[PDB]
RNA sequence: GUGUGUACGCCGGCAGGCGCGAACCCCAUUCGUGAUGGGGAUCGGGGAUUAUUCCCCAUGAACGAGGAAUUCCCAGUAAGUGCGGGUCAUAAGCUUGCGUUGAUUAAGUCCCUGCCCUUUCACACCGCCCGUCGC
């Protein structure tokens, strides 16, 4: 659009592209304390390189390559619900 | 371990006696197979059907026609016979024989064609090692077919005289003749 | 066609608790009292 | 400021709202 | 599911990767390493799955990408 | 085998630090980060020591006679370092952070200023002790912070400037006359202060730019072992009154009674002391002048700015410089090699390309079209164009025979470009997307977009070009590797299907075998014609989680790979074993000016974290931080890591290159590493070589010193050799020592003074034996490019010389010929 | 591209919900308005009421020339594998794909992946095409048609090769808001053409039945232009258009869709006012 | 491939009636180069369903690979085989989906038949298409 949406822009439009909450849109969190917990442990990358600070802005394109790190006891578990676990791939 | 076609005939014996066609017939250690079935894609590129092992590819061969069409496992079968009377009428590893009919086979010159409405006029030309293992499988296939069509004998029966015959050197192949006549022409036009 | 169209947007990725899902002194009591 | 965590608001902007509450009417409606 | 074929080479590729599994996971690593290299260097499709796509001339535009 | 050492760090001539000259003069020791170069001005060369230290260098303390060096770090941890042989000797830990270190002109003793007090050491000797450092003495002179350090002619005395407005003298051994004096007259801090050639005299200089001038009345001789009044003489400002330059450093030589001062406006200017006569002055940046050093004979001086990390020295007299260069402000950058191996071209973030040469290590030209920073950039086939992409949305092209942008491609979309590659023949560009995830391919003479490559998902890891065949081979993160055949009729297309994501891919130099790192930190090899994979080697231990580069070797038999780890490894591609591995220090140090960093939580960095050690616990019990009443949930944070970002590796083979965060760091091929003989028997001794020498058989002689493999021996032995037995030698020589020979021969040229000596021996081994190597050329490349460069530098040079003098000469006879 | 495709969708349906909205709006007010300066009569049903341009998926028409693959139904008859054939050399660049055991979804995504702008499907009946289907590729608009009078060159003996230049377009008969619509589709399937190009290609509004023409001009002198019929000649009748692409029947919604068994369908046009 | 719209039990060769709540493929058997146990057109008789399709016995026609010519086709493609639907247009004297088995040849030239264009400043390479009729 043009610059009249440019007066929108708040601290809601920033808290809103933070890693943690973006986990809680994309229903791999439905608490905020617990979208936080899964940033330091390391169970959440960004493509290939794994994040911890939870004060971390994506974008949109990178907002597609967000999922569980391999090896992590998260993504066990959602294999498991799914009936989808292949222990060859670890 | 070892592998052995079918689980029967061993591939360290056989050899390949001719240099152009070493590099264009996959039978040797990193191409043996159990079975002429692997569901490969080897048509995807050029030249890479000469990474096919050649038992495979003459089962793709033996497809025609129409009537046969998409049977890979009835070919698979029969050439599995074909090489059973191979092997008790001669007491040889077929695939041998089958290496030396593919050999013999092939033809070395060929003749290319400049042709109007009137007349054709013909031109003698070499011809390239895939061209000939490709021609010589379909030589002897082509033999196989036509010996068994209205006739009381089998198709792998007649393909193992046709190999037999090819591998010998014998006239009284279809191969052979066509190979001669073919070599012939492009003599006689030099 | 409203239940269809939630499937094209299911993430695969999507984790839930409820996902992850008595003794035998509690077994002989109760073995106890029906008897 | 932001609204509150629990406010669905907190993570969703005006064009996922808008797909929400449609597909929130069918649902309910069934 | 599927045919008779394509029922068999699942068969095989199911074998041959819960072997290697298993010996990753309760055997030593290095005869985990010989078994997959020897399982690979005979057919990779034992191991890794390689699904058809469509992919032809026709996407292509006419003549070479460059000359 | 692999025989390689550090040998340089590229890109970076001064971070901060004070500037030293050597005790001759001829080198320069500029501190750097972590690590401490020296340039060598008279053969302009550069030299990376082997050291490394956790924090930036902050004083660096040089013995006279030359052999010794103290370097400091900002932690207050010291290194004693020889020069001469380049190696640590001694460690030790300052109790805190020490702001200056000087070495008495004697040699005996030295003096460290720290906190409010100056303590003296005794000089440490040849060999090594468990304590090399030895206090002596310790002063409690001034009120406030101990800044400089000077010494006088002799060792009688040293002086010591402060932040408490004054400058205090002290006697190095007891005098009765004098025991402690102290002058005043400033306003502000004291940056420096000097003392005369052979007297008391001194010198002060405070931060306000006065200068203030003090004489005694006792000579320097009348110091009595176990009454002296010291005055003012003048008072002068080197600024007008009203404007505030502040001055930030300053140099004095005895000798020549020459004043150099650098300003915080960039301007530095030169005055005689005793009349301070201005002679004149100079601007040499925006940023303040950090560090000012002269050599010995007076002629040079030395100029450091932190601000860019600018280096020059200036030769005053003939106005002209000696040397000048400015590294790239961050440490990132993407490298290129020279098809020749003569030239690397670094890109970096400011959107700077630069170029250096090889031997010398000096940029020499610069590029600034581009306006973001430099994401790829690469070399055609020819060694003179360079081709870069950049977040611009730009691809350009640059040439070394006019030096300019001569080409610009760029999408008819908005795009940035992450990733360059272009084909040994020259014609065909290509790039790819951070967001289209697609590939724009190009025509070099031609400027047009020829064709838009898609089908891959997700960004794209890298291109790499066949250097053989013309093949496009691209890795993304959709678990694909896919190959495009250029010059094909049918445009055919083929795809590689991996178990994770691919991250690089790189081609041996045959072209036969590629390679794929994934993110399962594994790397496979693959034929690329026949589409199998021939093997596969596992990562997770050995770096200590992915592979982020891939290079291979020259030879091919051995690849490299690095990551997120702190090694980067080396790997035997047949045997897929791990040969080797490097390990890479990593510099903790934090600019204390930054304020978006949330510093709680980057409590590693920069020793801001305190550490109780009294404690009575082993490992220490840390300081709680202060609390807050809302948190701060919005800043960065950033823990301590080391990641390579690329490596390559050089056509001669002599030498390779890692990208990484702390810099650009140079593996070079040395013979110290790795005794390597070829074919060693009982009768194979140097002694039997010289006995062959003297019996004059010359041919056993020197396959004796080839199987050997000492390039003293064989050097001895070819010029032992007299003029016209050459052909006699050449053709006694077997086939498989000939590829010896040339090797040796192009490290003589290099280091010989009898040019055409060697070259007759090299004109009669290309004659024999040339038609032979034609057969075996593909495995000769390296040889062969070593060769051709090294002959190259003594041919350009002499012909632009013997053809003009000969040729004007010819010309001047014409002239007079007539009349 | 799972969830990037998603995105990209929701937000294309979000800006064309609004435009729909808006419009709504100025209709109501124009109907209103009009009925009152009249001042006839106010009919009951309109007291119960009263109390970016350019399509958004036709960013990309005049950069770049559109790609565009025509395939047919599964076993397809000989008669229909030769129009199939004239088809591609209607359209400049086009190409023709066999379709063997092909999924219909599979298809789409294969398209999408190499950059075809446009995909066209064909039906037939006892050898005589009756079908058509055009598809916008990046979740663009799906027309339906039905064939009604096909004449293919292949009928025709010695007609010869045809010129195959960028053509001409003429629209006409287009004067609704559909109308408008429709014609967009089938403008947008041809690239820019060249200012002295002789060939035409015209689509002809009658009664909602359109008539496709090809045609080759030639001036043998001043206001006298001599017209030969070359290429296949056939009738198209819309029946509905739908949001997404043809892998998308039972999610998308229906734009316009023609309704028979109204009580006024009978007389009633909806491509021209 | 769910709009309030047959599983199993008994009798009968089958076709069905009476009540109630996958082909292909693979292993083996018989036949046999004979218009043959290939093929099932035509013809006769009988039986079930509510004139209509199907079931049983009998008979066993051309046809042995299809001219002059002509059309189409490059990979999950050609070809073989089965199972569903009838979606506000078309379609059931048929159309359209989905799965299963799965190849030979070819990856480059303008020779024929045609089509689209062109012939006004890095290093290196290269060094001006021709004619006619008008004004
Ligand atoms: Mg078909
Ligand atoms: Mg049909
Ligand atoms: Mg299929
Ligand atoms: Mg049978
Ligand atoms: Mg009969
Ligand atoms: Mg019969
Ligand atoms: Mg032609």
């Amino acid at each position: 659009g043009s610059l009249e949406l440019c007066d929108f822009v708040t601290a809601s439009s920033f808290c809103r592209r933070r890693l943690p909450t973006v986990l809680l849109k994309l229903r791999m969190a439905q608490h905020l304390q617990a979208a936080v917990a899964f940033v330091e442990q390391g169970h959440v990358r960004v493509g290939p390189d794994v994040v911890t600070d939870p004060a971390f802005l994506v974008t949109r394109s990178m907002e597609d390559f967000v999922t569980w790190v391999d090896s992590s006891k998260i993504k066990r578990h959602v294999l498991e619900y799914n009936e989808e676990r292949d222990d060859f791939d670890l | 371990p070892d592998i052995k076609l079918f689980g029967k005939w061993s591939t360290d014996d056989v050899q390949i006696n001719d240099i152009s066609l070493q590099d264009y017939i996959a039978v040797k250690e990193k191409y043996a197979k159990y079975l002429p079935h692997s569901a490969g894609r080897y048509a995807a590129k050029r030249f890479r059907k000469a990474q096919c092992p050649i038992v495979e590819r003459l089962t793709n061969s033996m497809m025609m026609h129409g009537r046969n069409n998409g049977k890979k496992l009835m070919t698979v079968r029969i050439v599995k016979h074909a090489f059973e009377i191979i092997h008790l009428l001669t007491g040889e590893n077929p695939l041998q024989v089958l290496v030396n009919a593919i050999i013999n086979s092939g033809p070395r010159e060929d003749s290319t064609r400049i042709g109007r409405a009137g007349t054709v006029r013909r031109q003698a030309v070499d011809v390239s090692p895939l061209r000939r293992v490709n021609q010589a499988i379909w030589l002897l296939c082509t033999g196989a077919r036509e010996a068994a069509f209205r006739n009381i004998k089998t198709i792998a029966e007649c393909l193992a005289d046709e190999l037999i015959n090819a591998a010998k050197g014998s006239s009284n192949s279809y191969a052979i003749k066509k190979k001669d006549e073919l070599e012939r022409v492009a003599k006689s036009n030099r | 066609k409203a239940l269809r169209k939630k499937a094209l947007e299911k993430n695969p990725d999507e984790f839930y608790y409820k996902m992850t899902r008595v003794t035998p002194e509690q077994l002989k009591l109760m073995r106890t009292q029906d008897v | 400021l932001p609204p509150s965590p629990g406010d669905t608001s907190y993570y969703q902007d005006q064009v996922d709202d808008f797909h929400e509450a449609r597909s929130r009417a069918a649902l309910a409606k069934g | 599911g599927g045919g008779h074929v394509a029922q068999i080479y699942a068969i095989r590729q199911s074998i041959s990767k819960a072997l290697v599994a298993y010996y990753q996971k309760y055997v030593d690593e290095a005869s985990k390493k010989e078994i997959k290299d020897i399982l690979i260097q005979y057919d990779r499709t034992l191991l890794v799955a390689d699904p058809r796509r469509c992919e032809s001339k026709k996407f292509g535009g006419p003549g070479a990408r460059a000359r | 085998k692999f025989a390689y050492r550090f040998s340089n760090l590229l890109g970076t001539v001064y971070r901060r630090g004070n500037l030293n000259f050597t005790c001759d003069g001829n080198s320069v020791i500029s501190p750097v980060g972590n690590r401490v170069t020296v340039f060598d001005l008279k053969n302009n060369k550069s030299d990376t020591l082997p050291l490394a230290t956790r924090y930036n260098v902050k004083c660096v303390g040089l013995s006279p006679d030359g052999r010794l060096a103290i370097i400091v770090d900002e932690g207050g941890d010291a290194l004693l370092v020889s020069l001469v042989c380049r190696s640590v000797l001694h460690h030790f830990h300052f109790k805190g952070s020490v702001h200056s270190v000087s070495f008495s002109p004697d040699g005996r003793k030295f003096v460290v200023t720290k906190g409010n007090i100056a303590q003296m050491y005794h000089a440490p000797g040849k060999k090594r002790e468990f304590n090399a450092f030895v206090l002596d003495k310790t002063y409690f002179g001034p009120y406030d912070e101990t800044t400089c350090i000077d010494w006088t002619d002799d060792s009688r005395c040293f002086v010591v400037g402060s932040k408490d407005m004054s400058t205090w003298v002290f006697g190095a051994e007891r005098w009765d006359n004098l025991i402690y004096y102290a002058l005043g007259g400033h306003k502000d801090a004291i940056v420096a202060c000097f003392f005369e050639s052979n007297s008391l005299d001194l010198y002060s200089l405070s931060q306000d730019g006065v200068l203030c001038m003090w004489q005694c009345d006792t000579p320097p001789e009348g110091l009595r072992l176990k009454k002296v009044k010291y005055s003012r003489l003048a008072k002068y400002f080197f600024n007008k009154e009203g404007d505030f330059n502040n001055l930030t450093a300053a140099a004095f030589h005895k000798k020549s009674h020459l004043l150099v001062t650098g300003f915080a406006s960039g301007i530095f200017h030169l005055h005689e002391l005793p009349e301070f006569n201005l002679i004149h002055s100079l601007s040499i940046s925006d940023q303040s002048i950090a560090s000012v050093a002269i050599n010995s004979s007076g002629d040079w001086i030395a100029f450091g700015c932190s601000g860019l990390g600018q280096l020059l020295v200036w030769e005053w007299q003939s106005e002209s410089y000696v040397l000048k260069q400015q590294g790239h402000f961050n440490s990132m950058v993407a490298l290129a090699y020279s098809p020749d191996g003569q030239y690397i071209v670094t890109g970096g973030d400011d959107g700077k390309v630069k170029v250096w040469n090889t031997l010398s290590g000096f940029c020499f030209v610069t590029f600034t079209e581009h306006s973001s920073g430099v994401t790829g950039v690469t070399f055609t086939a020819t060694g003179y164009v360079v081709v870069t992409s950049s977040m611009d949305g730009t691809v350009r092209a640059f040439d070394l025979h006019r030096y300019r942008n001569f080409r610009t491609f760029t999408s008819p979309r908005p795009t940035q470009f992450s990733c360059v590659a272009v084909d040994a023949s020259g014609e065909i560009v290509s790039a790819g997307a951070q967001d289209s995830f697609e590939i724009f391919v190009w025509s070099m003479q031609t400027g047009r977009l020829l064709d838009v490559l898609s089908g891959h998902e997700g960004p794209i890891s890298g291109l790499c070009f066949n250097p053989m065949k013309s093949v496009l081979a691209s890795a993304s993160w959709d678990k694909t590797v896919r190959l495009w055949d250029m010059f094909d009729s049918w445009r055919t297309k083929e795809t590689l299907a991996l178990t994770s994501d691919a991250l690089a891919v790189t081609f041996r130099p045959d072209g036969a075998e590629l390679a794929v790192a994934t993110l399962n930190s594994q790397i496979t090899f693959w034929d690329p014609e026949n589409a199998v994979q021939t093997g596969s080697i596992e990562g997770r231990h050995d770096l200590k989680k992915a592979f982020t580069a891939l290079c291979y070797s020259a030879d091919g038999h051995s690849i490299l790979a690095g990551g997120m780890s702190k090694f980067v490894c080396i790997y035997h591609v047949r045997e897929q074993i791990l040969m080797k591995r490097f390990e890479i220090s990593c510099n903790l140090s934090l600019d204390a000016m930054e304020e978006f960093l949330n510093r709680r939580k980057m409590t590693e960095f920069g020793n801001l974290a305190l550490i109780d050690q009294d404690a009575g616990q082993e490992d220490g019990v840390a300081i709680p931080l202060p609390g807050v009443r809302k948190g701060d949930m919005s800043s960065r944070h950033f823990k301590p890591e080391i990641r390579v970002t690329s490596l390559r590796f050089s056509p001669t083979g002599r030498c390779w290159a890692a990208t990484t965060t702390e810099g650009l760091l140079i593996y070079s091929l040395d013979t110290r590493v790795l005794f390597d003989p070829f074919e060693l028997d009982t009768s194979v001794t140097p002694g039997r070589v010289r006995e062959a020498l003297r019996q004059q058989d010359f041919t056993r002689a020197i396959l004796m010193a080839l199987r050997l493999n000492e390039s003293k021996l064989v050097q001895e032995a070819l010029e032992a050799v007299p003029r016209g037995e050459i052909e006699v030698v050449t053709s006694s020589l077997p086939e498989l020592y000939v590829e010896k020979v040339l090797e040796f021969l192009a490290s003589s040229f290099e280091v010989s003074r009898h040019l055409e000596f060697y070259l007759l021996w090299t004109h009669k081994l290309l004659m024999l034996h040339g038609q032979k190597l034609k057969s075996r050329a593909g495995t000769l490349l390296p040889v062969i490019q070593f060769l051709q460069k090294s002959i190259q530098r003594h041919l350009d040079d002499l012909s632009k010389l013997c053809s003009w003098n000969h040729y004007n000469m010819q010309y001047a006879l014409a002239v007079s010929k007539q009349r | 591209m799972l969830r990037r495709e998603a995105r990209l969708r929701r937000e294309y349906l979000y800006r064309k919900a609004r435009e729909e909205a808006q419009r709504s709006a100025q209709e109501r007010k124009e109907r209103l308005r009009r009925a009152l300066e009249e001042n006839r009569l106010i009919p009951t049903e309109l007291r119960r009421e009263a109390l970016s341009h350019v399509d958004d998926e036709y960013r990309w028409a005049g950069v770049e020339d559109p790609k565009v693959m025509i395939t047919t139904s599964r076993d397809p008859s000989s008669r229909l594998k030769m129009f199939a054939k004239e088809l591609k050399l209607v359209f400049p660049g086009a190409q023709r794909m066999n379709r063997g055991r092909h999924e219909v979804g599979a298809l789409v995504r294969a398209c999408k992946a190499n950059g075809v702008t446009d995909l066209l499907v064909v039906h037939e009946h006892r050898g005589t095409p009756v079908g058509l289907i055009v598809s916008h590729l990046p979740f663009g608009p799906t027309a339906y048609f039905t064939l009604c009078n096909v004449v293919m060159r292949h009928d025709i003996p010695d007609l010869g090769t045809m010129s195959e230049a960028k053509p001409h377009l003429i629209t006409h008969g287009f004067s609704s808001r559909l109308g408008k619509r429709v014609s967009d589709i089938l403008r947008y399937l041809f690239p820019v053409p060249k200012d002295d190009s002789h060939r035409v290609i015209t689509f002809a509004n009658q009664d909602d039945y359109i008539s496709f023409r090809h045609h080759v001009y030639k001036k043998t002198d001043h206001r006298n232009v001599e017209l030969t019929e070359v290429g296949p000649r056939f009738e198209l009748k819309l029946y509905m258009i739908r949001l997404g692409t043809l892998e998308q029947e039972a999610t998308a919604d229906v734009e316009w869709r023609w309704h028979p068994y109204t009580n006024t369908a009978r007389k009633r046009v909806f491509l021209s006012t």
